[PDB]
């Protein structure tokens, strides 16, 4: 019944630099993203391998949270098969992500 | 439907949905999107046939002091279904406090594009065996009969020989098909001849 | 508004092969087509309501996955219906009715009367209406409010379904002679209901209520209406060469 | 010789393209194993037979 601790993460005073990105394991909790709408306007919310509309009906064995800061025009590079300074030398996603 | 083909097509029914959202929420006006707007304000069907048009309206909807005439819902007990509208005013409980389910946008002309007001117009298209009422600006040619020709009748294209028909059509029928789904007959939109 | 004290009389009848409607807008000719969707199950248990000078039988019914509605009358007693959730002033409701000369649809926040009814052509449906998002005429159909003596002569069938914010209405009219004392029963045979109206209401519908007209003295007339609920089923339809 | 690391300069007066964006990537594992992260779905009663 406990809510996943997303609000305390999204609101950390400082995030990691993209080259030294942080990984946090999320477990034993309920993932409800609608609770975050009041404090977080998601400019980007894109899912791969799973539909975003189905996330509320699914359960996951393991969930990892990677967190970092990039410039607005480099958010497109956080996606599979992207080429760029961030995708090449800072943070790469697998093509089967 | 491809945008490049809209000028060659005709539609039985066209609906225009119009509203204002923030720049960074225009991505949610599309099928299979998840977000405050897609979940509690405006949902498109996954099989949507139509076009989404959006533009920055800073000059008409943002002010120096701020425009607070635009509202969006922040919470709904359940998500909206496609083309569902909820205009009711109700409060939701957050912990021990009750808050309005509607929040006001603050559109300032000095804000970045992500926080500027965007006017969105969603064109829903209906393409049925019925009279055309909305067509592209295509010029009609002369009817050529008894020859192999490429034809375009009210958006419906094909290749074949056009001949006079003894077939009788229902009042709103525009075309006829057989078991094979081959269009064997058409009503000319100008002469009303089958 | 009108305070109705008349009691309610209802009974259970068989749906027979009624409630068949065109499942698609695609032309199908000389073919047996299978269809999985919401239909009225054949030989199902449907609710039959009867009204007479001493009995007024209108209640709020669930909409569910769709509704089969039929009226067996001789004096145009059923004028239309109210669709919505709470059917009160905390939400919008759909008012679909015949005003006497035209079929009209209104989508507003109506504070309906406890028993919305027409007093001999005089409307007493809602105390107030606001937040109207839709108000227009669907069709020009002259339906009188006169009292015809004798047996029932016509059955009017309707199928109401919600799809993408739009209320889809299917309709068929068939001559059905039924004596006032004759056993309550639907006609035999398949009568396909054709798509009549697609109304863009954008509303969530869970409940509906029937609207009827009383005599100038507020007494109920002789009429009957039937309510059945659509269920998920596969049906096979036989099309002729015309596409019927 | 130059440092392989460069510093971003985030100014509150810059355009959205040069504003800082916080990114959170959720990697999901779905295996035949105990569930630890689930959506807010209410459980019903078990119906057997
Ligand atoms: C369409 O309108 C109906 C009628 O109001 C809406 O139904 C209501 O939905 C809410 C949220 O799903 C229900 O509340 C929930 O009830 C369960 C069981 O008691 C409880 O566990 C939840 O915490 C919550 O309180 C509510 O009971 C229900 N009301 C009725 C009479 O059905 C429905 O949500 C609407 N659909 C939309 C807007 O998409
Ligand atoms: C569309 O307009 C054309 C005329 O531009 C109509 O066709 C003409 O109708 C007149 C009157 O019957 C005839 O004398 C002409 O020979 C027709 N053709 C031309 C080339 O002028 C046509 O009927 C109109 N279509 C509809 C559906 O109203
Ligand atoms: C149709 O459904 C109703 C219930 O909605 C059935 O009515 C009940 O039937 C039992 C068994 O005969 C009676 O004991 C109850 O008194 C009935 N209730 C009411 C309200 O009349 C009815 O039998 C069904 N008809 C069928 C299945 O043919
Ligand atoms: C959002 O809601 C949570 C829970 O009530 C609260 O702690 C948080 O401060 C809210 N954020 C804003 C910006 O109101
Ligand atoms: C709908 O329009 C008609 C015609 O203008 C009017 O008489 C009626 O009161 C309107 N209904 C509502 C509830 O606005």
């Amino acid at each position: 019944t406990n809510l996943c601790p997303f609000s305390e993460v999204f609101n950390a005073t400082t995030f990691a630099s993209v080259y030294a990105w942080n990984r946090k394991r999320i477990s034993n909790c309920v993932a409800d993203y609608s609770v975050l709408y009041n404090s977080t306007s998601f400019s980007t919310f894109q899912c791969y391998g799973v539909s975003s509309t189905k996330l509320n009906d699914l359960c996951f064995t393991n969930v990892y949270a990677d967190s970092f800061v990039v410039r607005g025009d480099e958010v497109r590079q956080i996606a599979p098969g992207q080429t760029g300074v961030i995708a090449d030398y800072n943070y790469k996603l697998p093509d089967d992500f | 439907v491809s945008s490049t083909k809209l000028n060659d097509l005709c539609f039985t029914n066209v609906y225009a949905d119009s509203f204002v959202v923030r720049g960074d929420e225009v991505r949610q006006i599309a099928p299979g999107q998840t977000g405050v707007i897609a979940d509690y304000n405006y949902k498109l069907p996954d099989d949507f046939t139509g076009c989404v048009l959006a533009w920055n309206s800073r000059n008409q909807d943002a002010s120096t002091s701020g425009n607070f005439n635009y509202y969006y819902r922040i919470w709904r007990s359940e998500k909206l279904r496609p083309f569902e509208r909820d205009i009711a005013h109700y409060d939701y409980q957050v912990g021990t406090q009750f808050k309005s389910s509607l929040k006001n946008y603050g559109f300032y002309s000095s804000a970045g594009d992500s926080h500027q007001p965007y006017r969105v117009v969603v064109l829903s298209f209906e393409l049925l065996n019925a009279p055309a009422t909305v067509c592209g600006p295509k010029q009609s040619t002369e009817l050529i009969k008894n020859k192999c020709v490429n034809f375009n009748f009210n958006g419906l294209t094909g290749t074949g020989v056009l001949t006079d028909s003894n077939k009788k059509f229902q009042s709103f029928q525009q075309f006829g098909r057989d078991v094979s789904d081959f269009t064997d007959s058409v009503k000319d939109p100008k002469t009303l001849e089958v | 508004c009108v305070n109705i004290t008349y009691g309610s009389h209802h009974l259970y009848v068989s749906s027979r092969t009624r409630g068949v409607y065109y499942p698609d807008d695609a032309f199908r000719s000389s073919t047996n087509v299978l269809h999985e969707g919401f239909f009225l199950p054949f030989d199902s248990n449907v609710t039959w309501y009867s009204f007479w000078n001493q009995k007024y039988s209108v209640a709020t019914s669930p909409f569910g996955d769709g509704v089969y509605f039929s009226t067996i009358d001789k004096s145009n007693v059923v004028r239309g219906w109210v669709f919505g959730t709470t059917l009160d002033n905390d939400t919008q409701s759909v008012l679909l009715y015949n005003d006497g000369t035209h079929v009209r649809v209104e989508v507003c926040t109506f504070h309906f009367c406890p028993t919305p009814v027409f007093s001999a052509s005089s409307p007493h449906l809602y105390s107030s209406a606001f937040n109207c998002t839709l108000n227009y005429t669907l069709a020009s159909v002259r339906a009188d409010f006169t009292e015809v003596d004798g047996s029932f002569k016509t059955i009017r069938e309707f199928v109401f379904k919600l799809q993408d914010g739009s209320l889809n209405v299917y309709y068929a009219s068939t001559s059905y002679v039924l004596a006032i004392g004759a056993t309550s029963q639907l006609p035999s045979g398949v009568t396909p209901l054709v798509p009549l109206w697609k109304i863009p209401i954008g509303l969530n519908i869970t409940n509906f209520k029937t609207l009827v007209y009383l005599r100038s003295d507020n007494t109920p007339l002789q009429a009957a209406y039937v309510v059945g609920h659509l269920k998920r089923r596969t049906m096979m339809f036989k099309y002729d060469e015309n596409g019927t």
